[PDB]
């Protein structure tokens, strides 16, 4: 009923590769092959 | 960085279009026949109140060499912190370019 | 005031550090550790901070926090080379306006680095035509031994 | 990636200092007279339960070529997913460098 | 009226706006800042998604 702030509590390891017409299309194909092609990644460092 | 008490689980069913905080590494190559690899590692502490360290690596090498490298980088990160290491979870992939390819490895952080 | 953590950050902290490392990523990590934010995940953002965000010394951050951070860094494996990273925060007179963050990195001295990032913030306000209240900054330099990293950042969090 | 059903709208009045999730492409050049471009495309699916796809592109070329390319990139993204394409929205900009210029294109996600 | 998308992971964006701009600058970062400004998003903190 009341959203509680929290840090991420799960971590998943995924990997993939792919060919592509352009570097970005290949990157996209890799994420898709890795299974995370339909979410937006916010790169953390 | 992996939050303390976080759990390594298989990729959950993520909402379409979700904004997922993710640590990743990738390499793109257009050199025909070249083998490129990407790898990710997660160093887990014995002291569960400490966080976990995520390391990524990418390069023109086999997946075997990439995973070996990224696992060592994670080890080094714990030594630098002086933290007791429980274990390291790692994953890697290799790709042999046909015309233009990309190898990608990531650690997706989410909530359950 | 509930759900504070779901709103915009209201503090900013300037940190900087340097370190050697066996690999570039390990050096960068060592640099973050040396600056005091080695155990949180950094979310690199564009150089803007919320209006009236308070500049404060780095707070005790929960490990694993996803910290929106504007930062600059430089990695060098050239023995004896001097590298620096600087960070500046420009606060506007008009409290309804956002603050500007500028980051800088290069093969120069800590002094030159800070001077440059300070000028960059000034230019940011000139380009906007905003009245400046003041600018705060810090810099760090590192002389590479084998492989080192100079890091400077403006971390946004909550008070 | 853009959430399913997300609506393409004119850039709203964004609060000062807001944190805005944004997909973007940019290119910076310090070569006098040189032309540089940046472009963004948003591919919308016919199936409304599916995500939108955002592609960005930047390079030393005209805005006509840059936009043509990013639009082709979105089409390819949909073909790799096997999704039916409804349409593609795109935008490009080109800048002729004087001393030091930057060309920037973006798909800013927001709320309504 | 405020939101930190990094914390409110359960609240997804529902609009997308295409913008573009360019600009000169005395430094790369300043040029970049000018471009965002010309594009209309120079006074916000961008969280890059990929
Ligand atoms: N599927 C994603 N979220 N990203 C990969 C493609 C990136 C297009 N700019
Ligand atoms: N301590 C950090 N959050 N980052 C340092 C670099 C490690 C990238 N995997």
């Amino acid at each position: 009923l009341h959203a509680y702030f929290k840090l991420p509590n799960t971590v998943s390891l995924v990997a993939g590769s792919s060919e592509g017409e352009t570097p970005l299309n290949a990157f996209d194909g890799a994420l898709l092959n890795a299974g995370i092609g339909n979410v937006a990644l916010i790169r953390i460092s | 960085i992996m939050p303390p008490e976080a759990e390594i689980v298989p990729l959950p069913k993520l909402p379409m279009g979700a904004l997922v905080p993710t640590a990743y590494g990738y390499i793109i190559s257009d050199v025909p026949g070249e083998t490129i690899s990407a790898a990710i590692s997660v160093a887990i502490p014995k002291d569960k109140s400490l966080c976990g360290l995520i390391m990524e690596y990418e390069g023109k090498c086999s997946k075997k060499e990439a995973e070996k490298t990224v696992r060592e980088m994670a080890k080094i990160g714990f030594e630098m912190r002086g933290w007791e290491l429980d274990r390291i979870e790692s994953i890697a992939v290799e790709h042999t370019v046909e015309k233009l390819g990309c190898a990608f490895a990531a650690a997706a952080l989410w909530y359950k | 005031p509930l759900h504070a953590y779901f709103k915009l950050p209201n503090t900013v902290s300037l940190v900087a550090g340097s370190s050697e490392g066996e690999t570039p990523l390990n050096a960068f990590d060592g640099a973050l550790l040396n600056a005091g934010i080695g155990n949180v995940a950094l979310i690199r953002i564009s150089s803007i901070m919320p209006p009236e965000a308070e500049i404060v010394p780095l707070p005790k951050l929960p490990m694993g926090a996803l910290v929106p951070t504007a930062y600059g860094y430089i990695i060098s494996d050239v023995p004896g080379e001097t590298i620096s990273a600087a960070i500046s925060v420009a606060i506007p007179k008009d409290k309804s306006l956002c603050g500007l963050i500028m980051e800088y990195e290069g093969k120069c001295s800590k002094k030159e680095a800070e001077k440059t990032v300070r000028e960059m913030a000034k230019i940011g306000f000139e380009m906007r035509g905003w009245e400046l209240d003041r600018i705060e900054s810090i810099a760090v330099e590192h002389t590479v031994e084998k492989l080192g990293c100079a890091f400077a950042a403006a971390a946004l969090w909550y008070k």
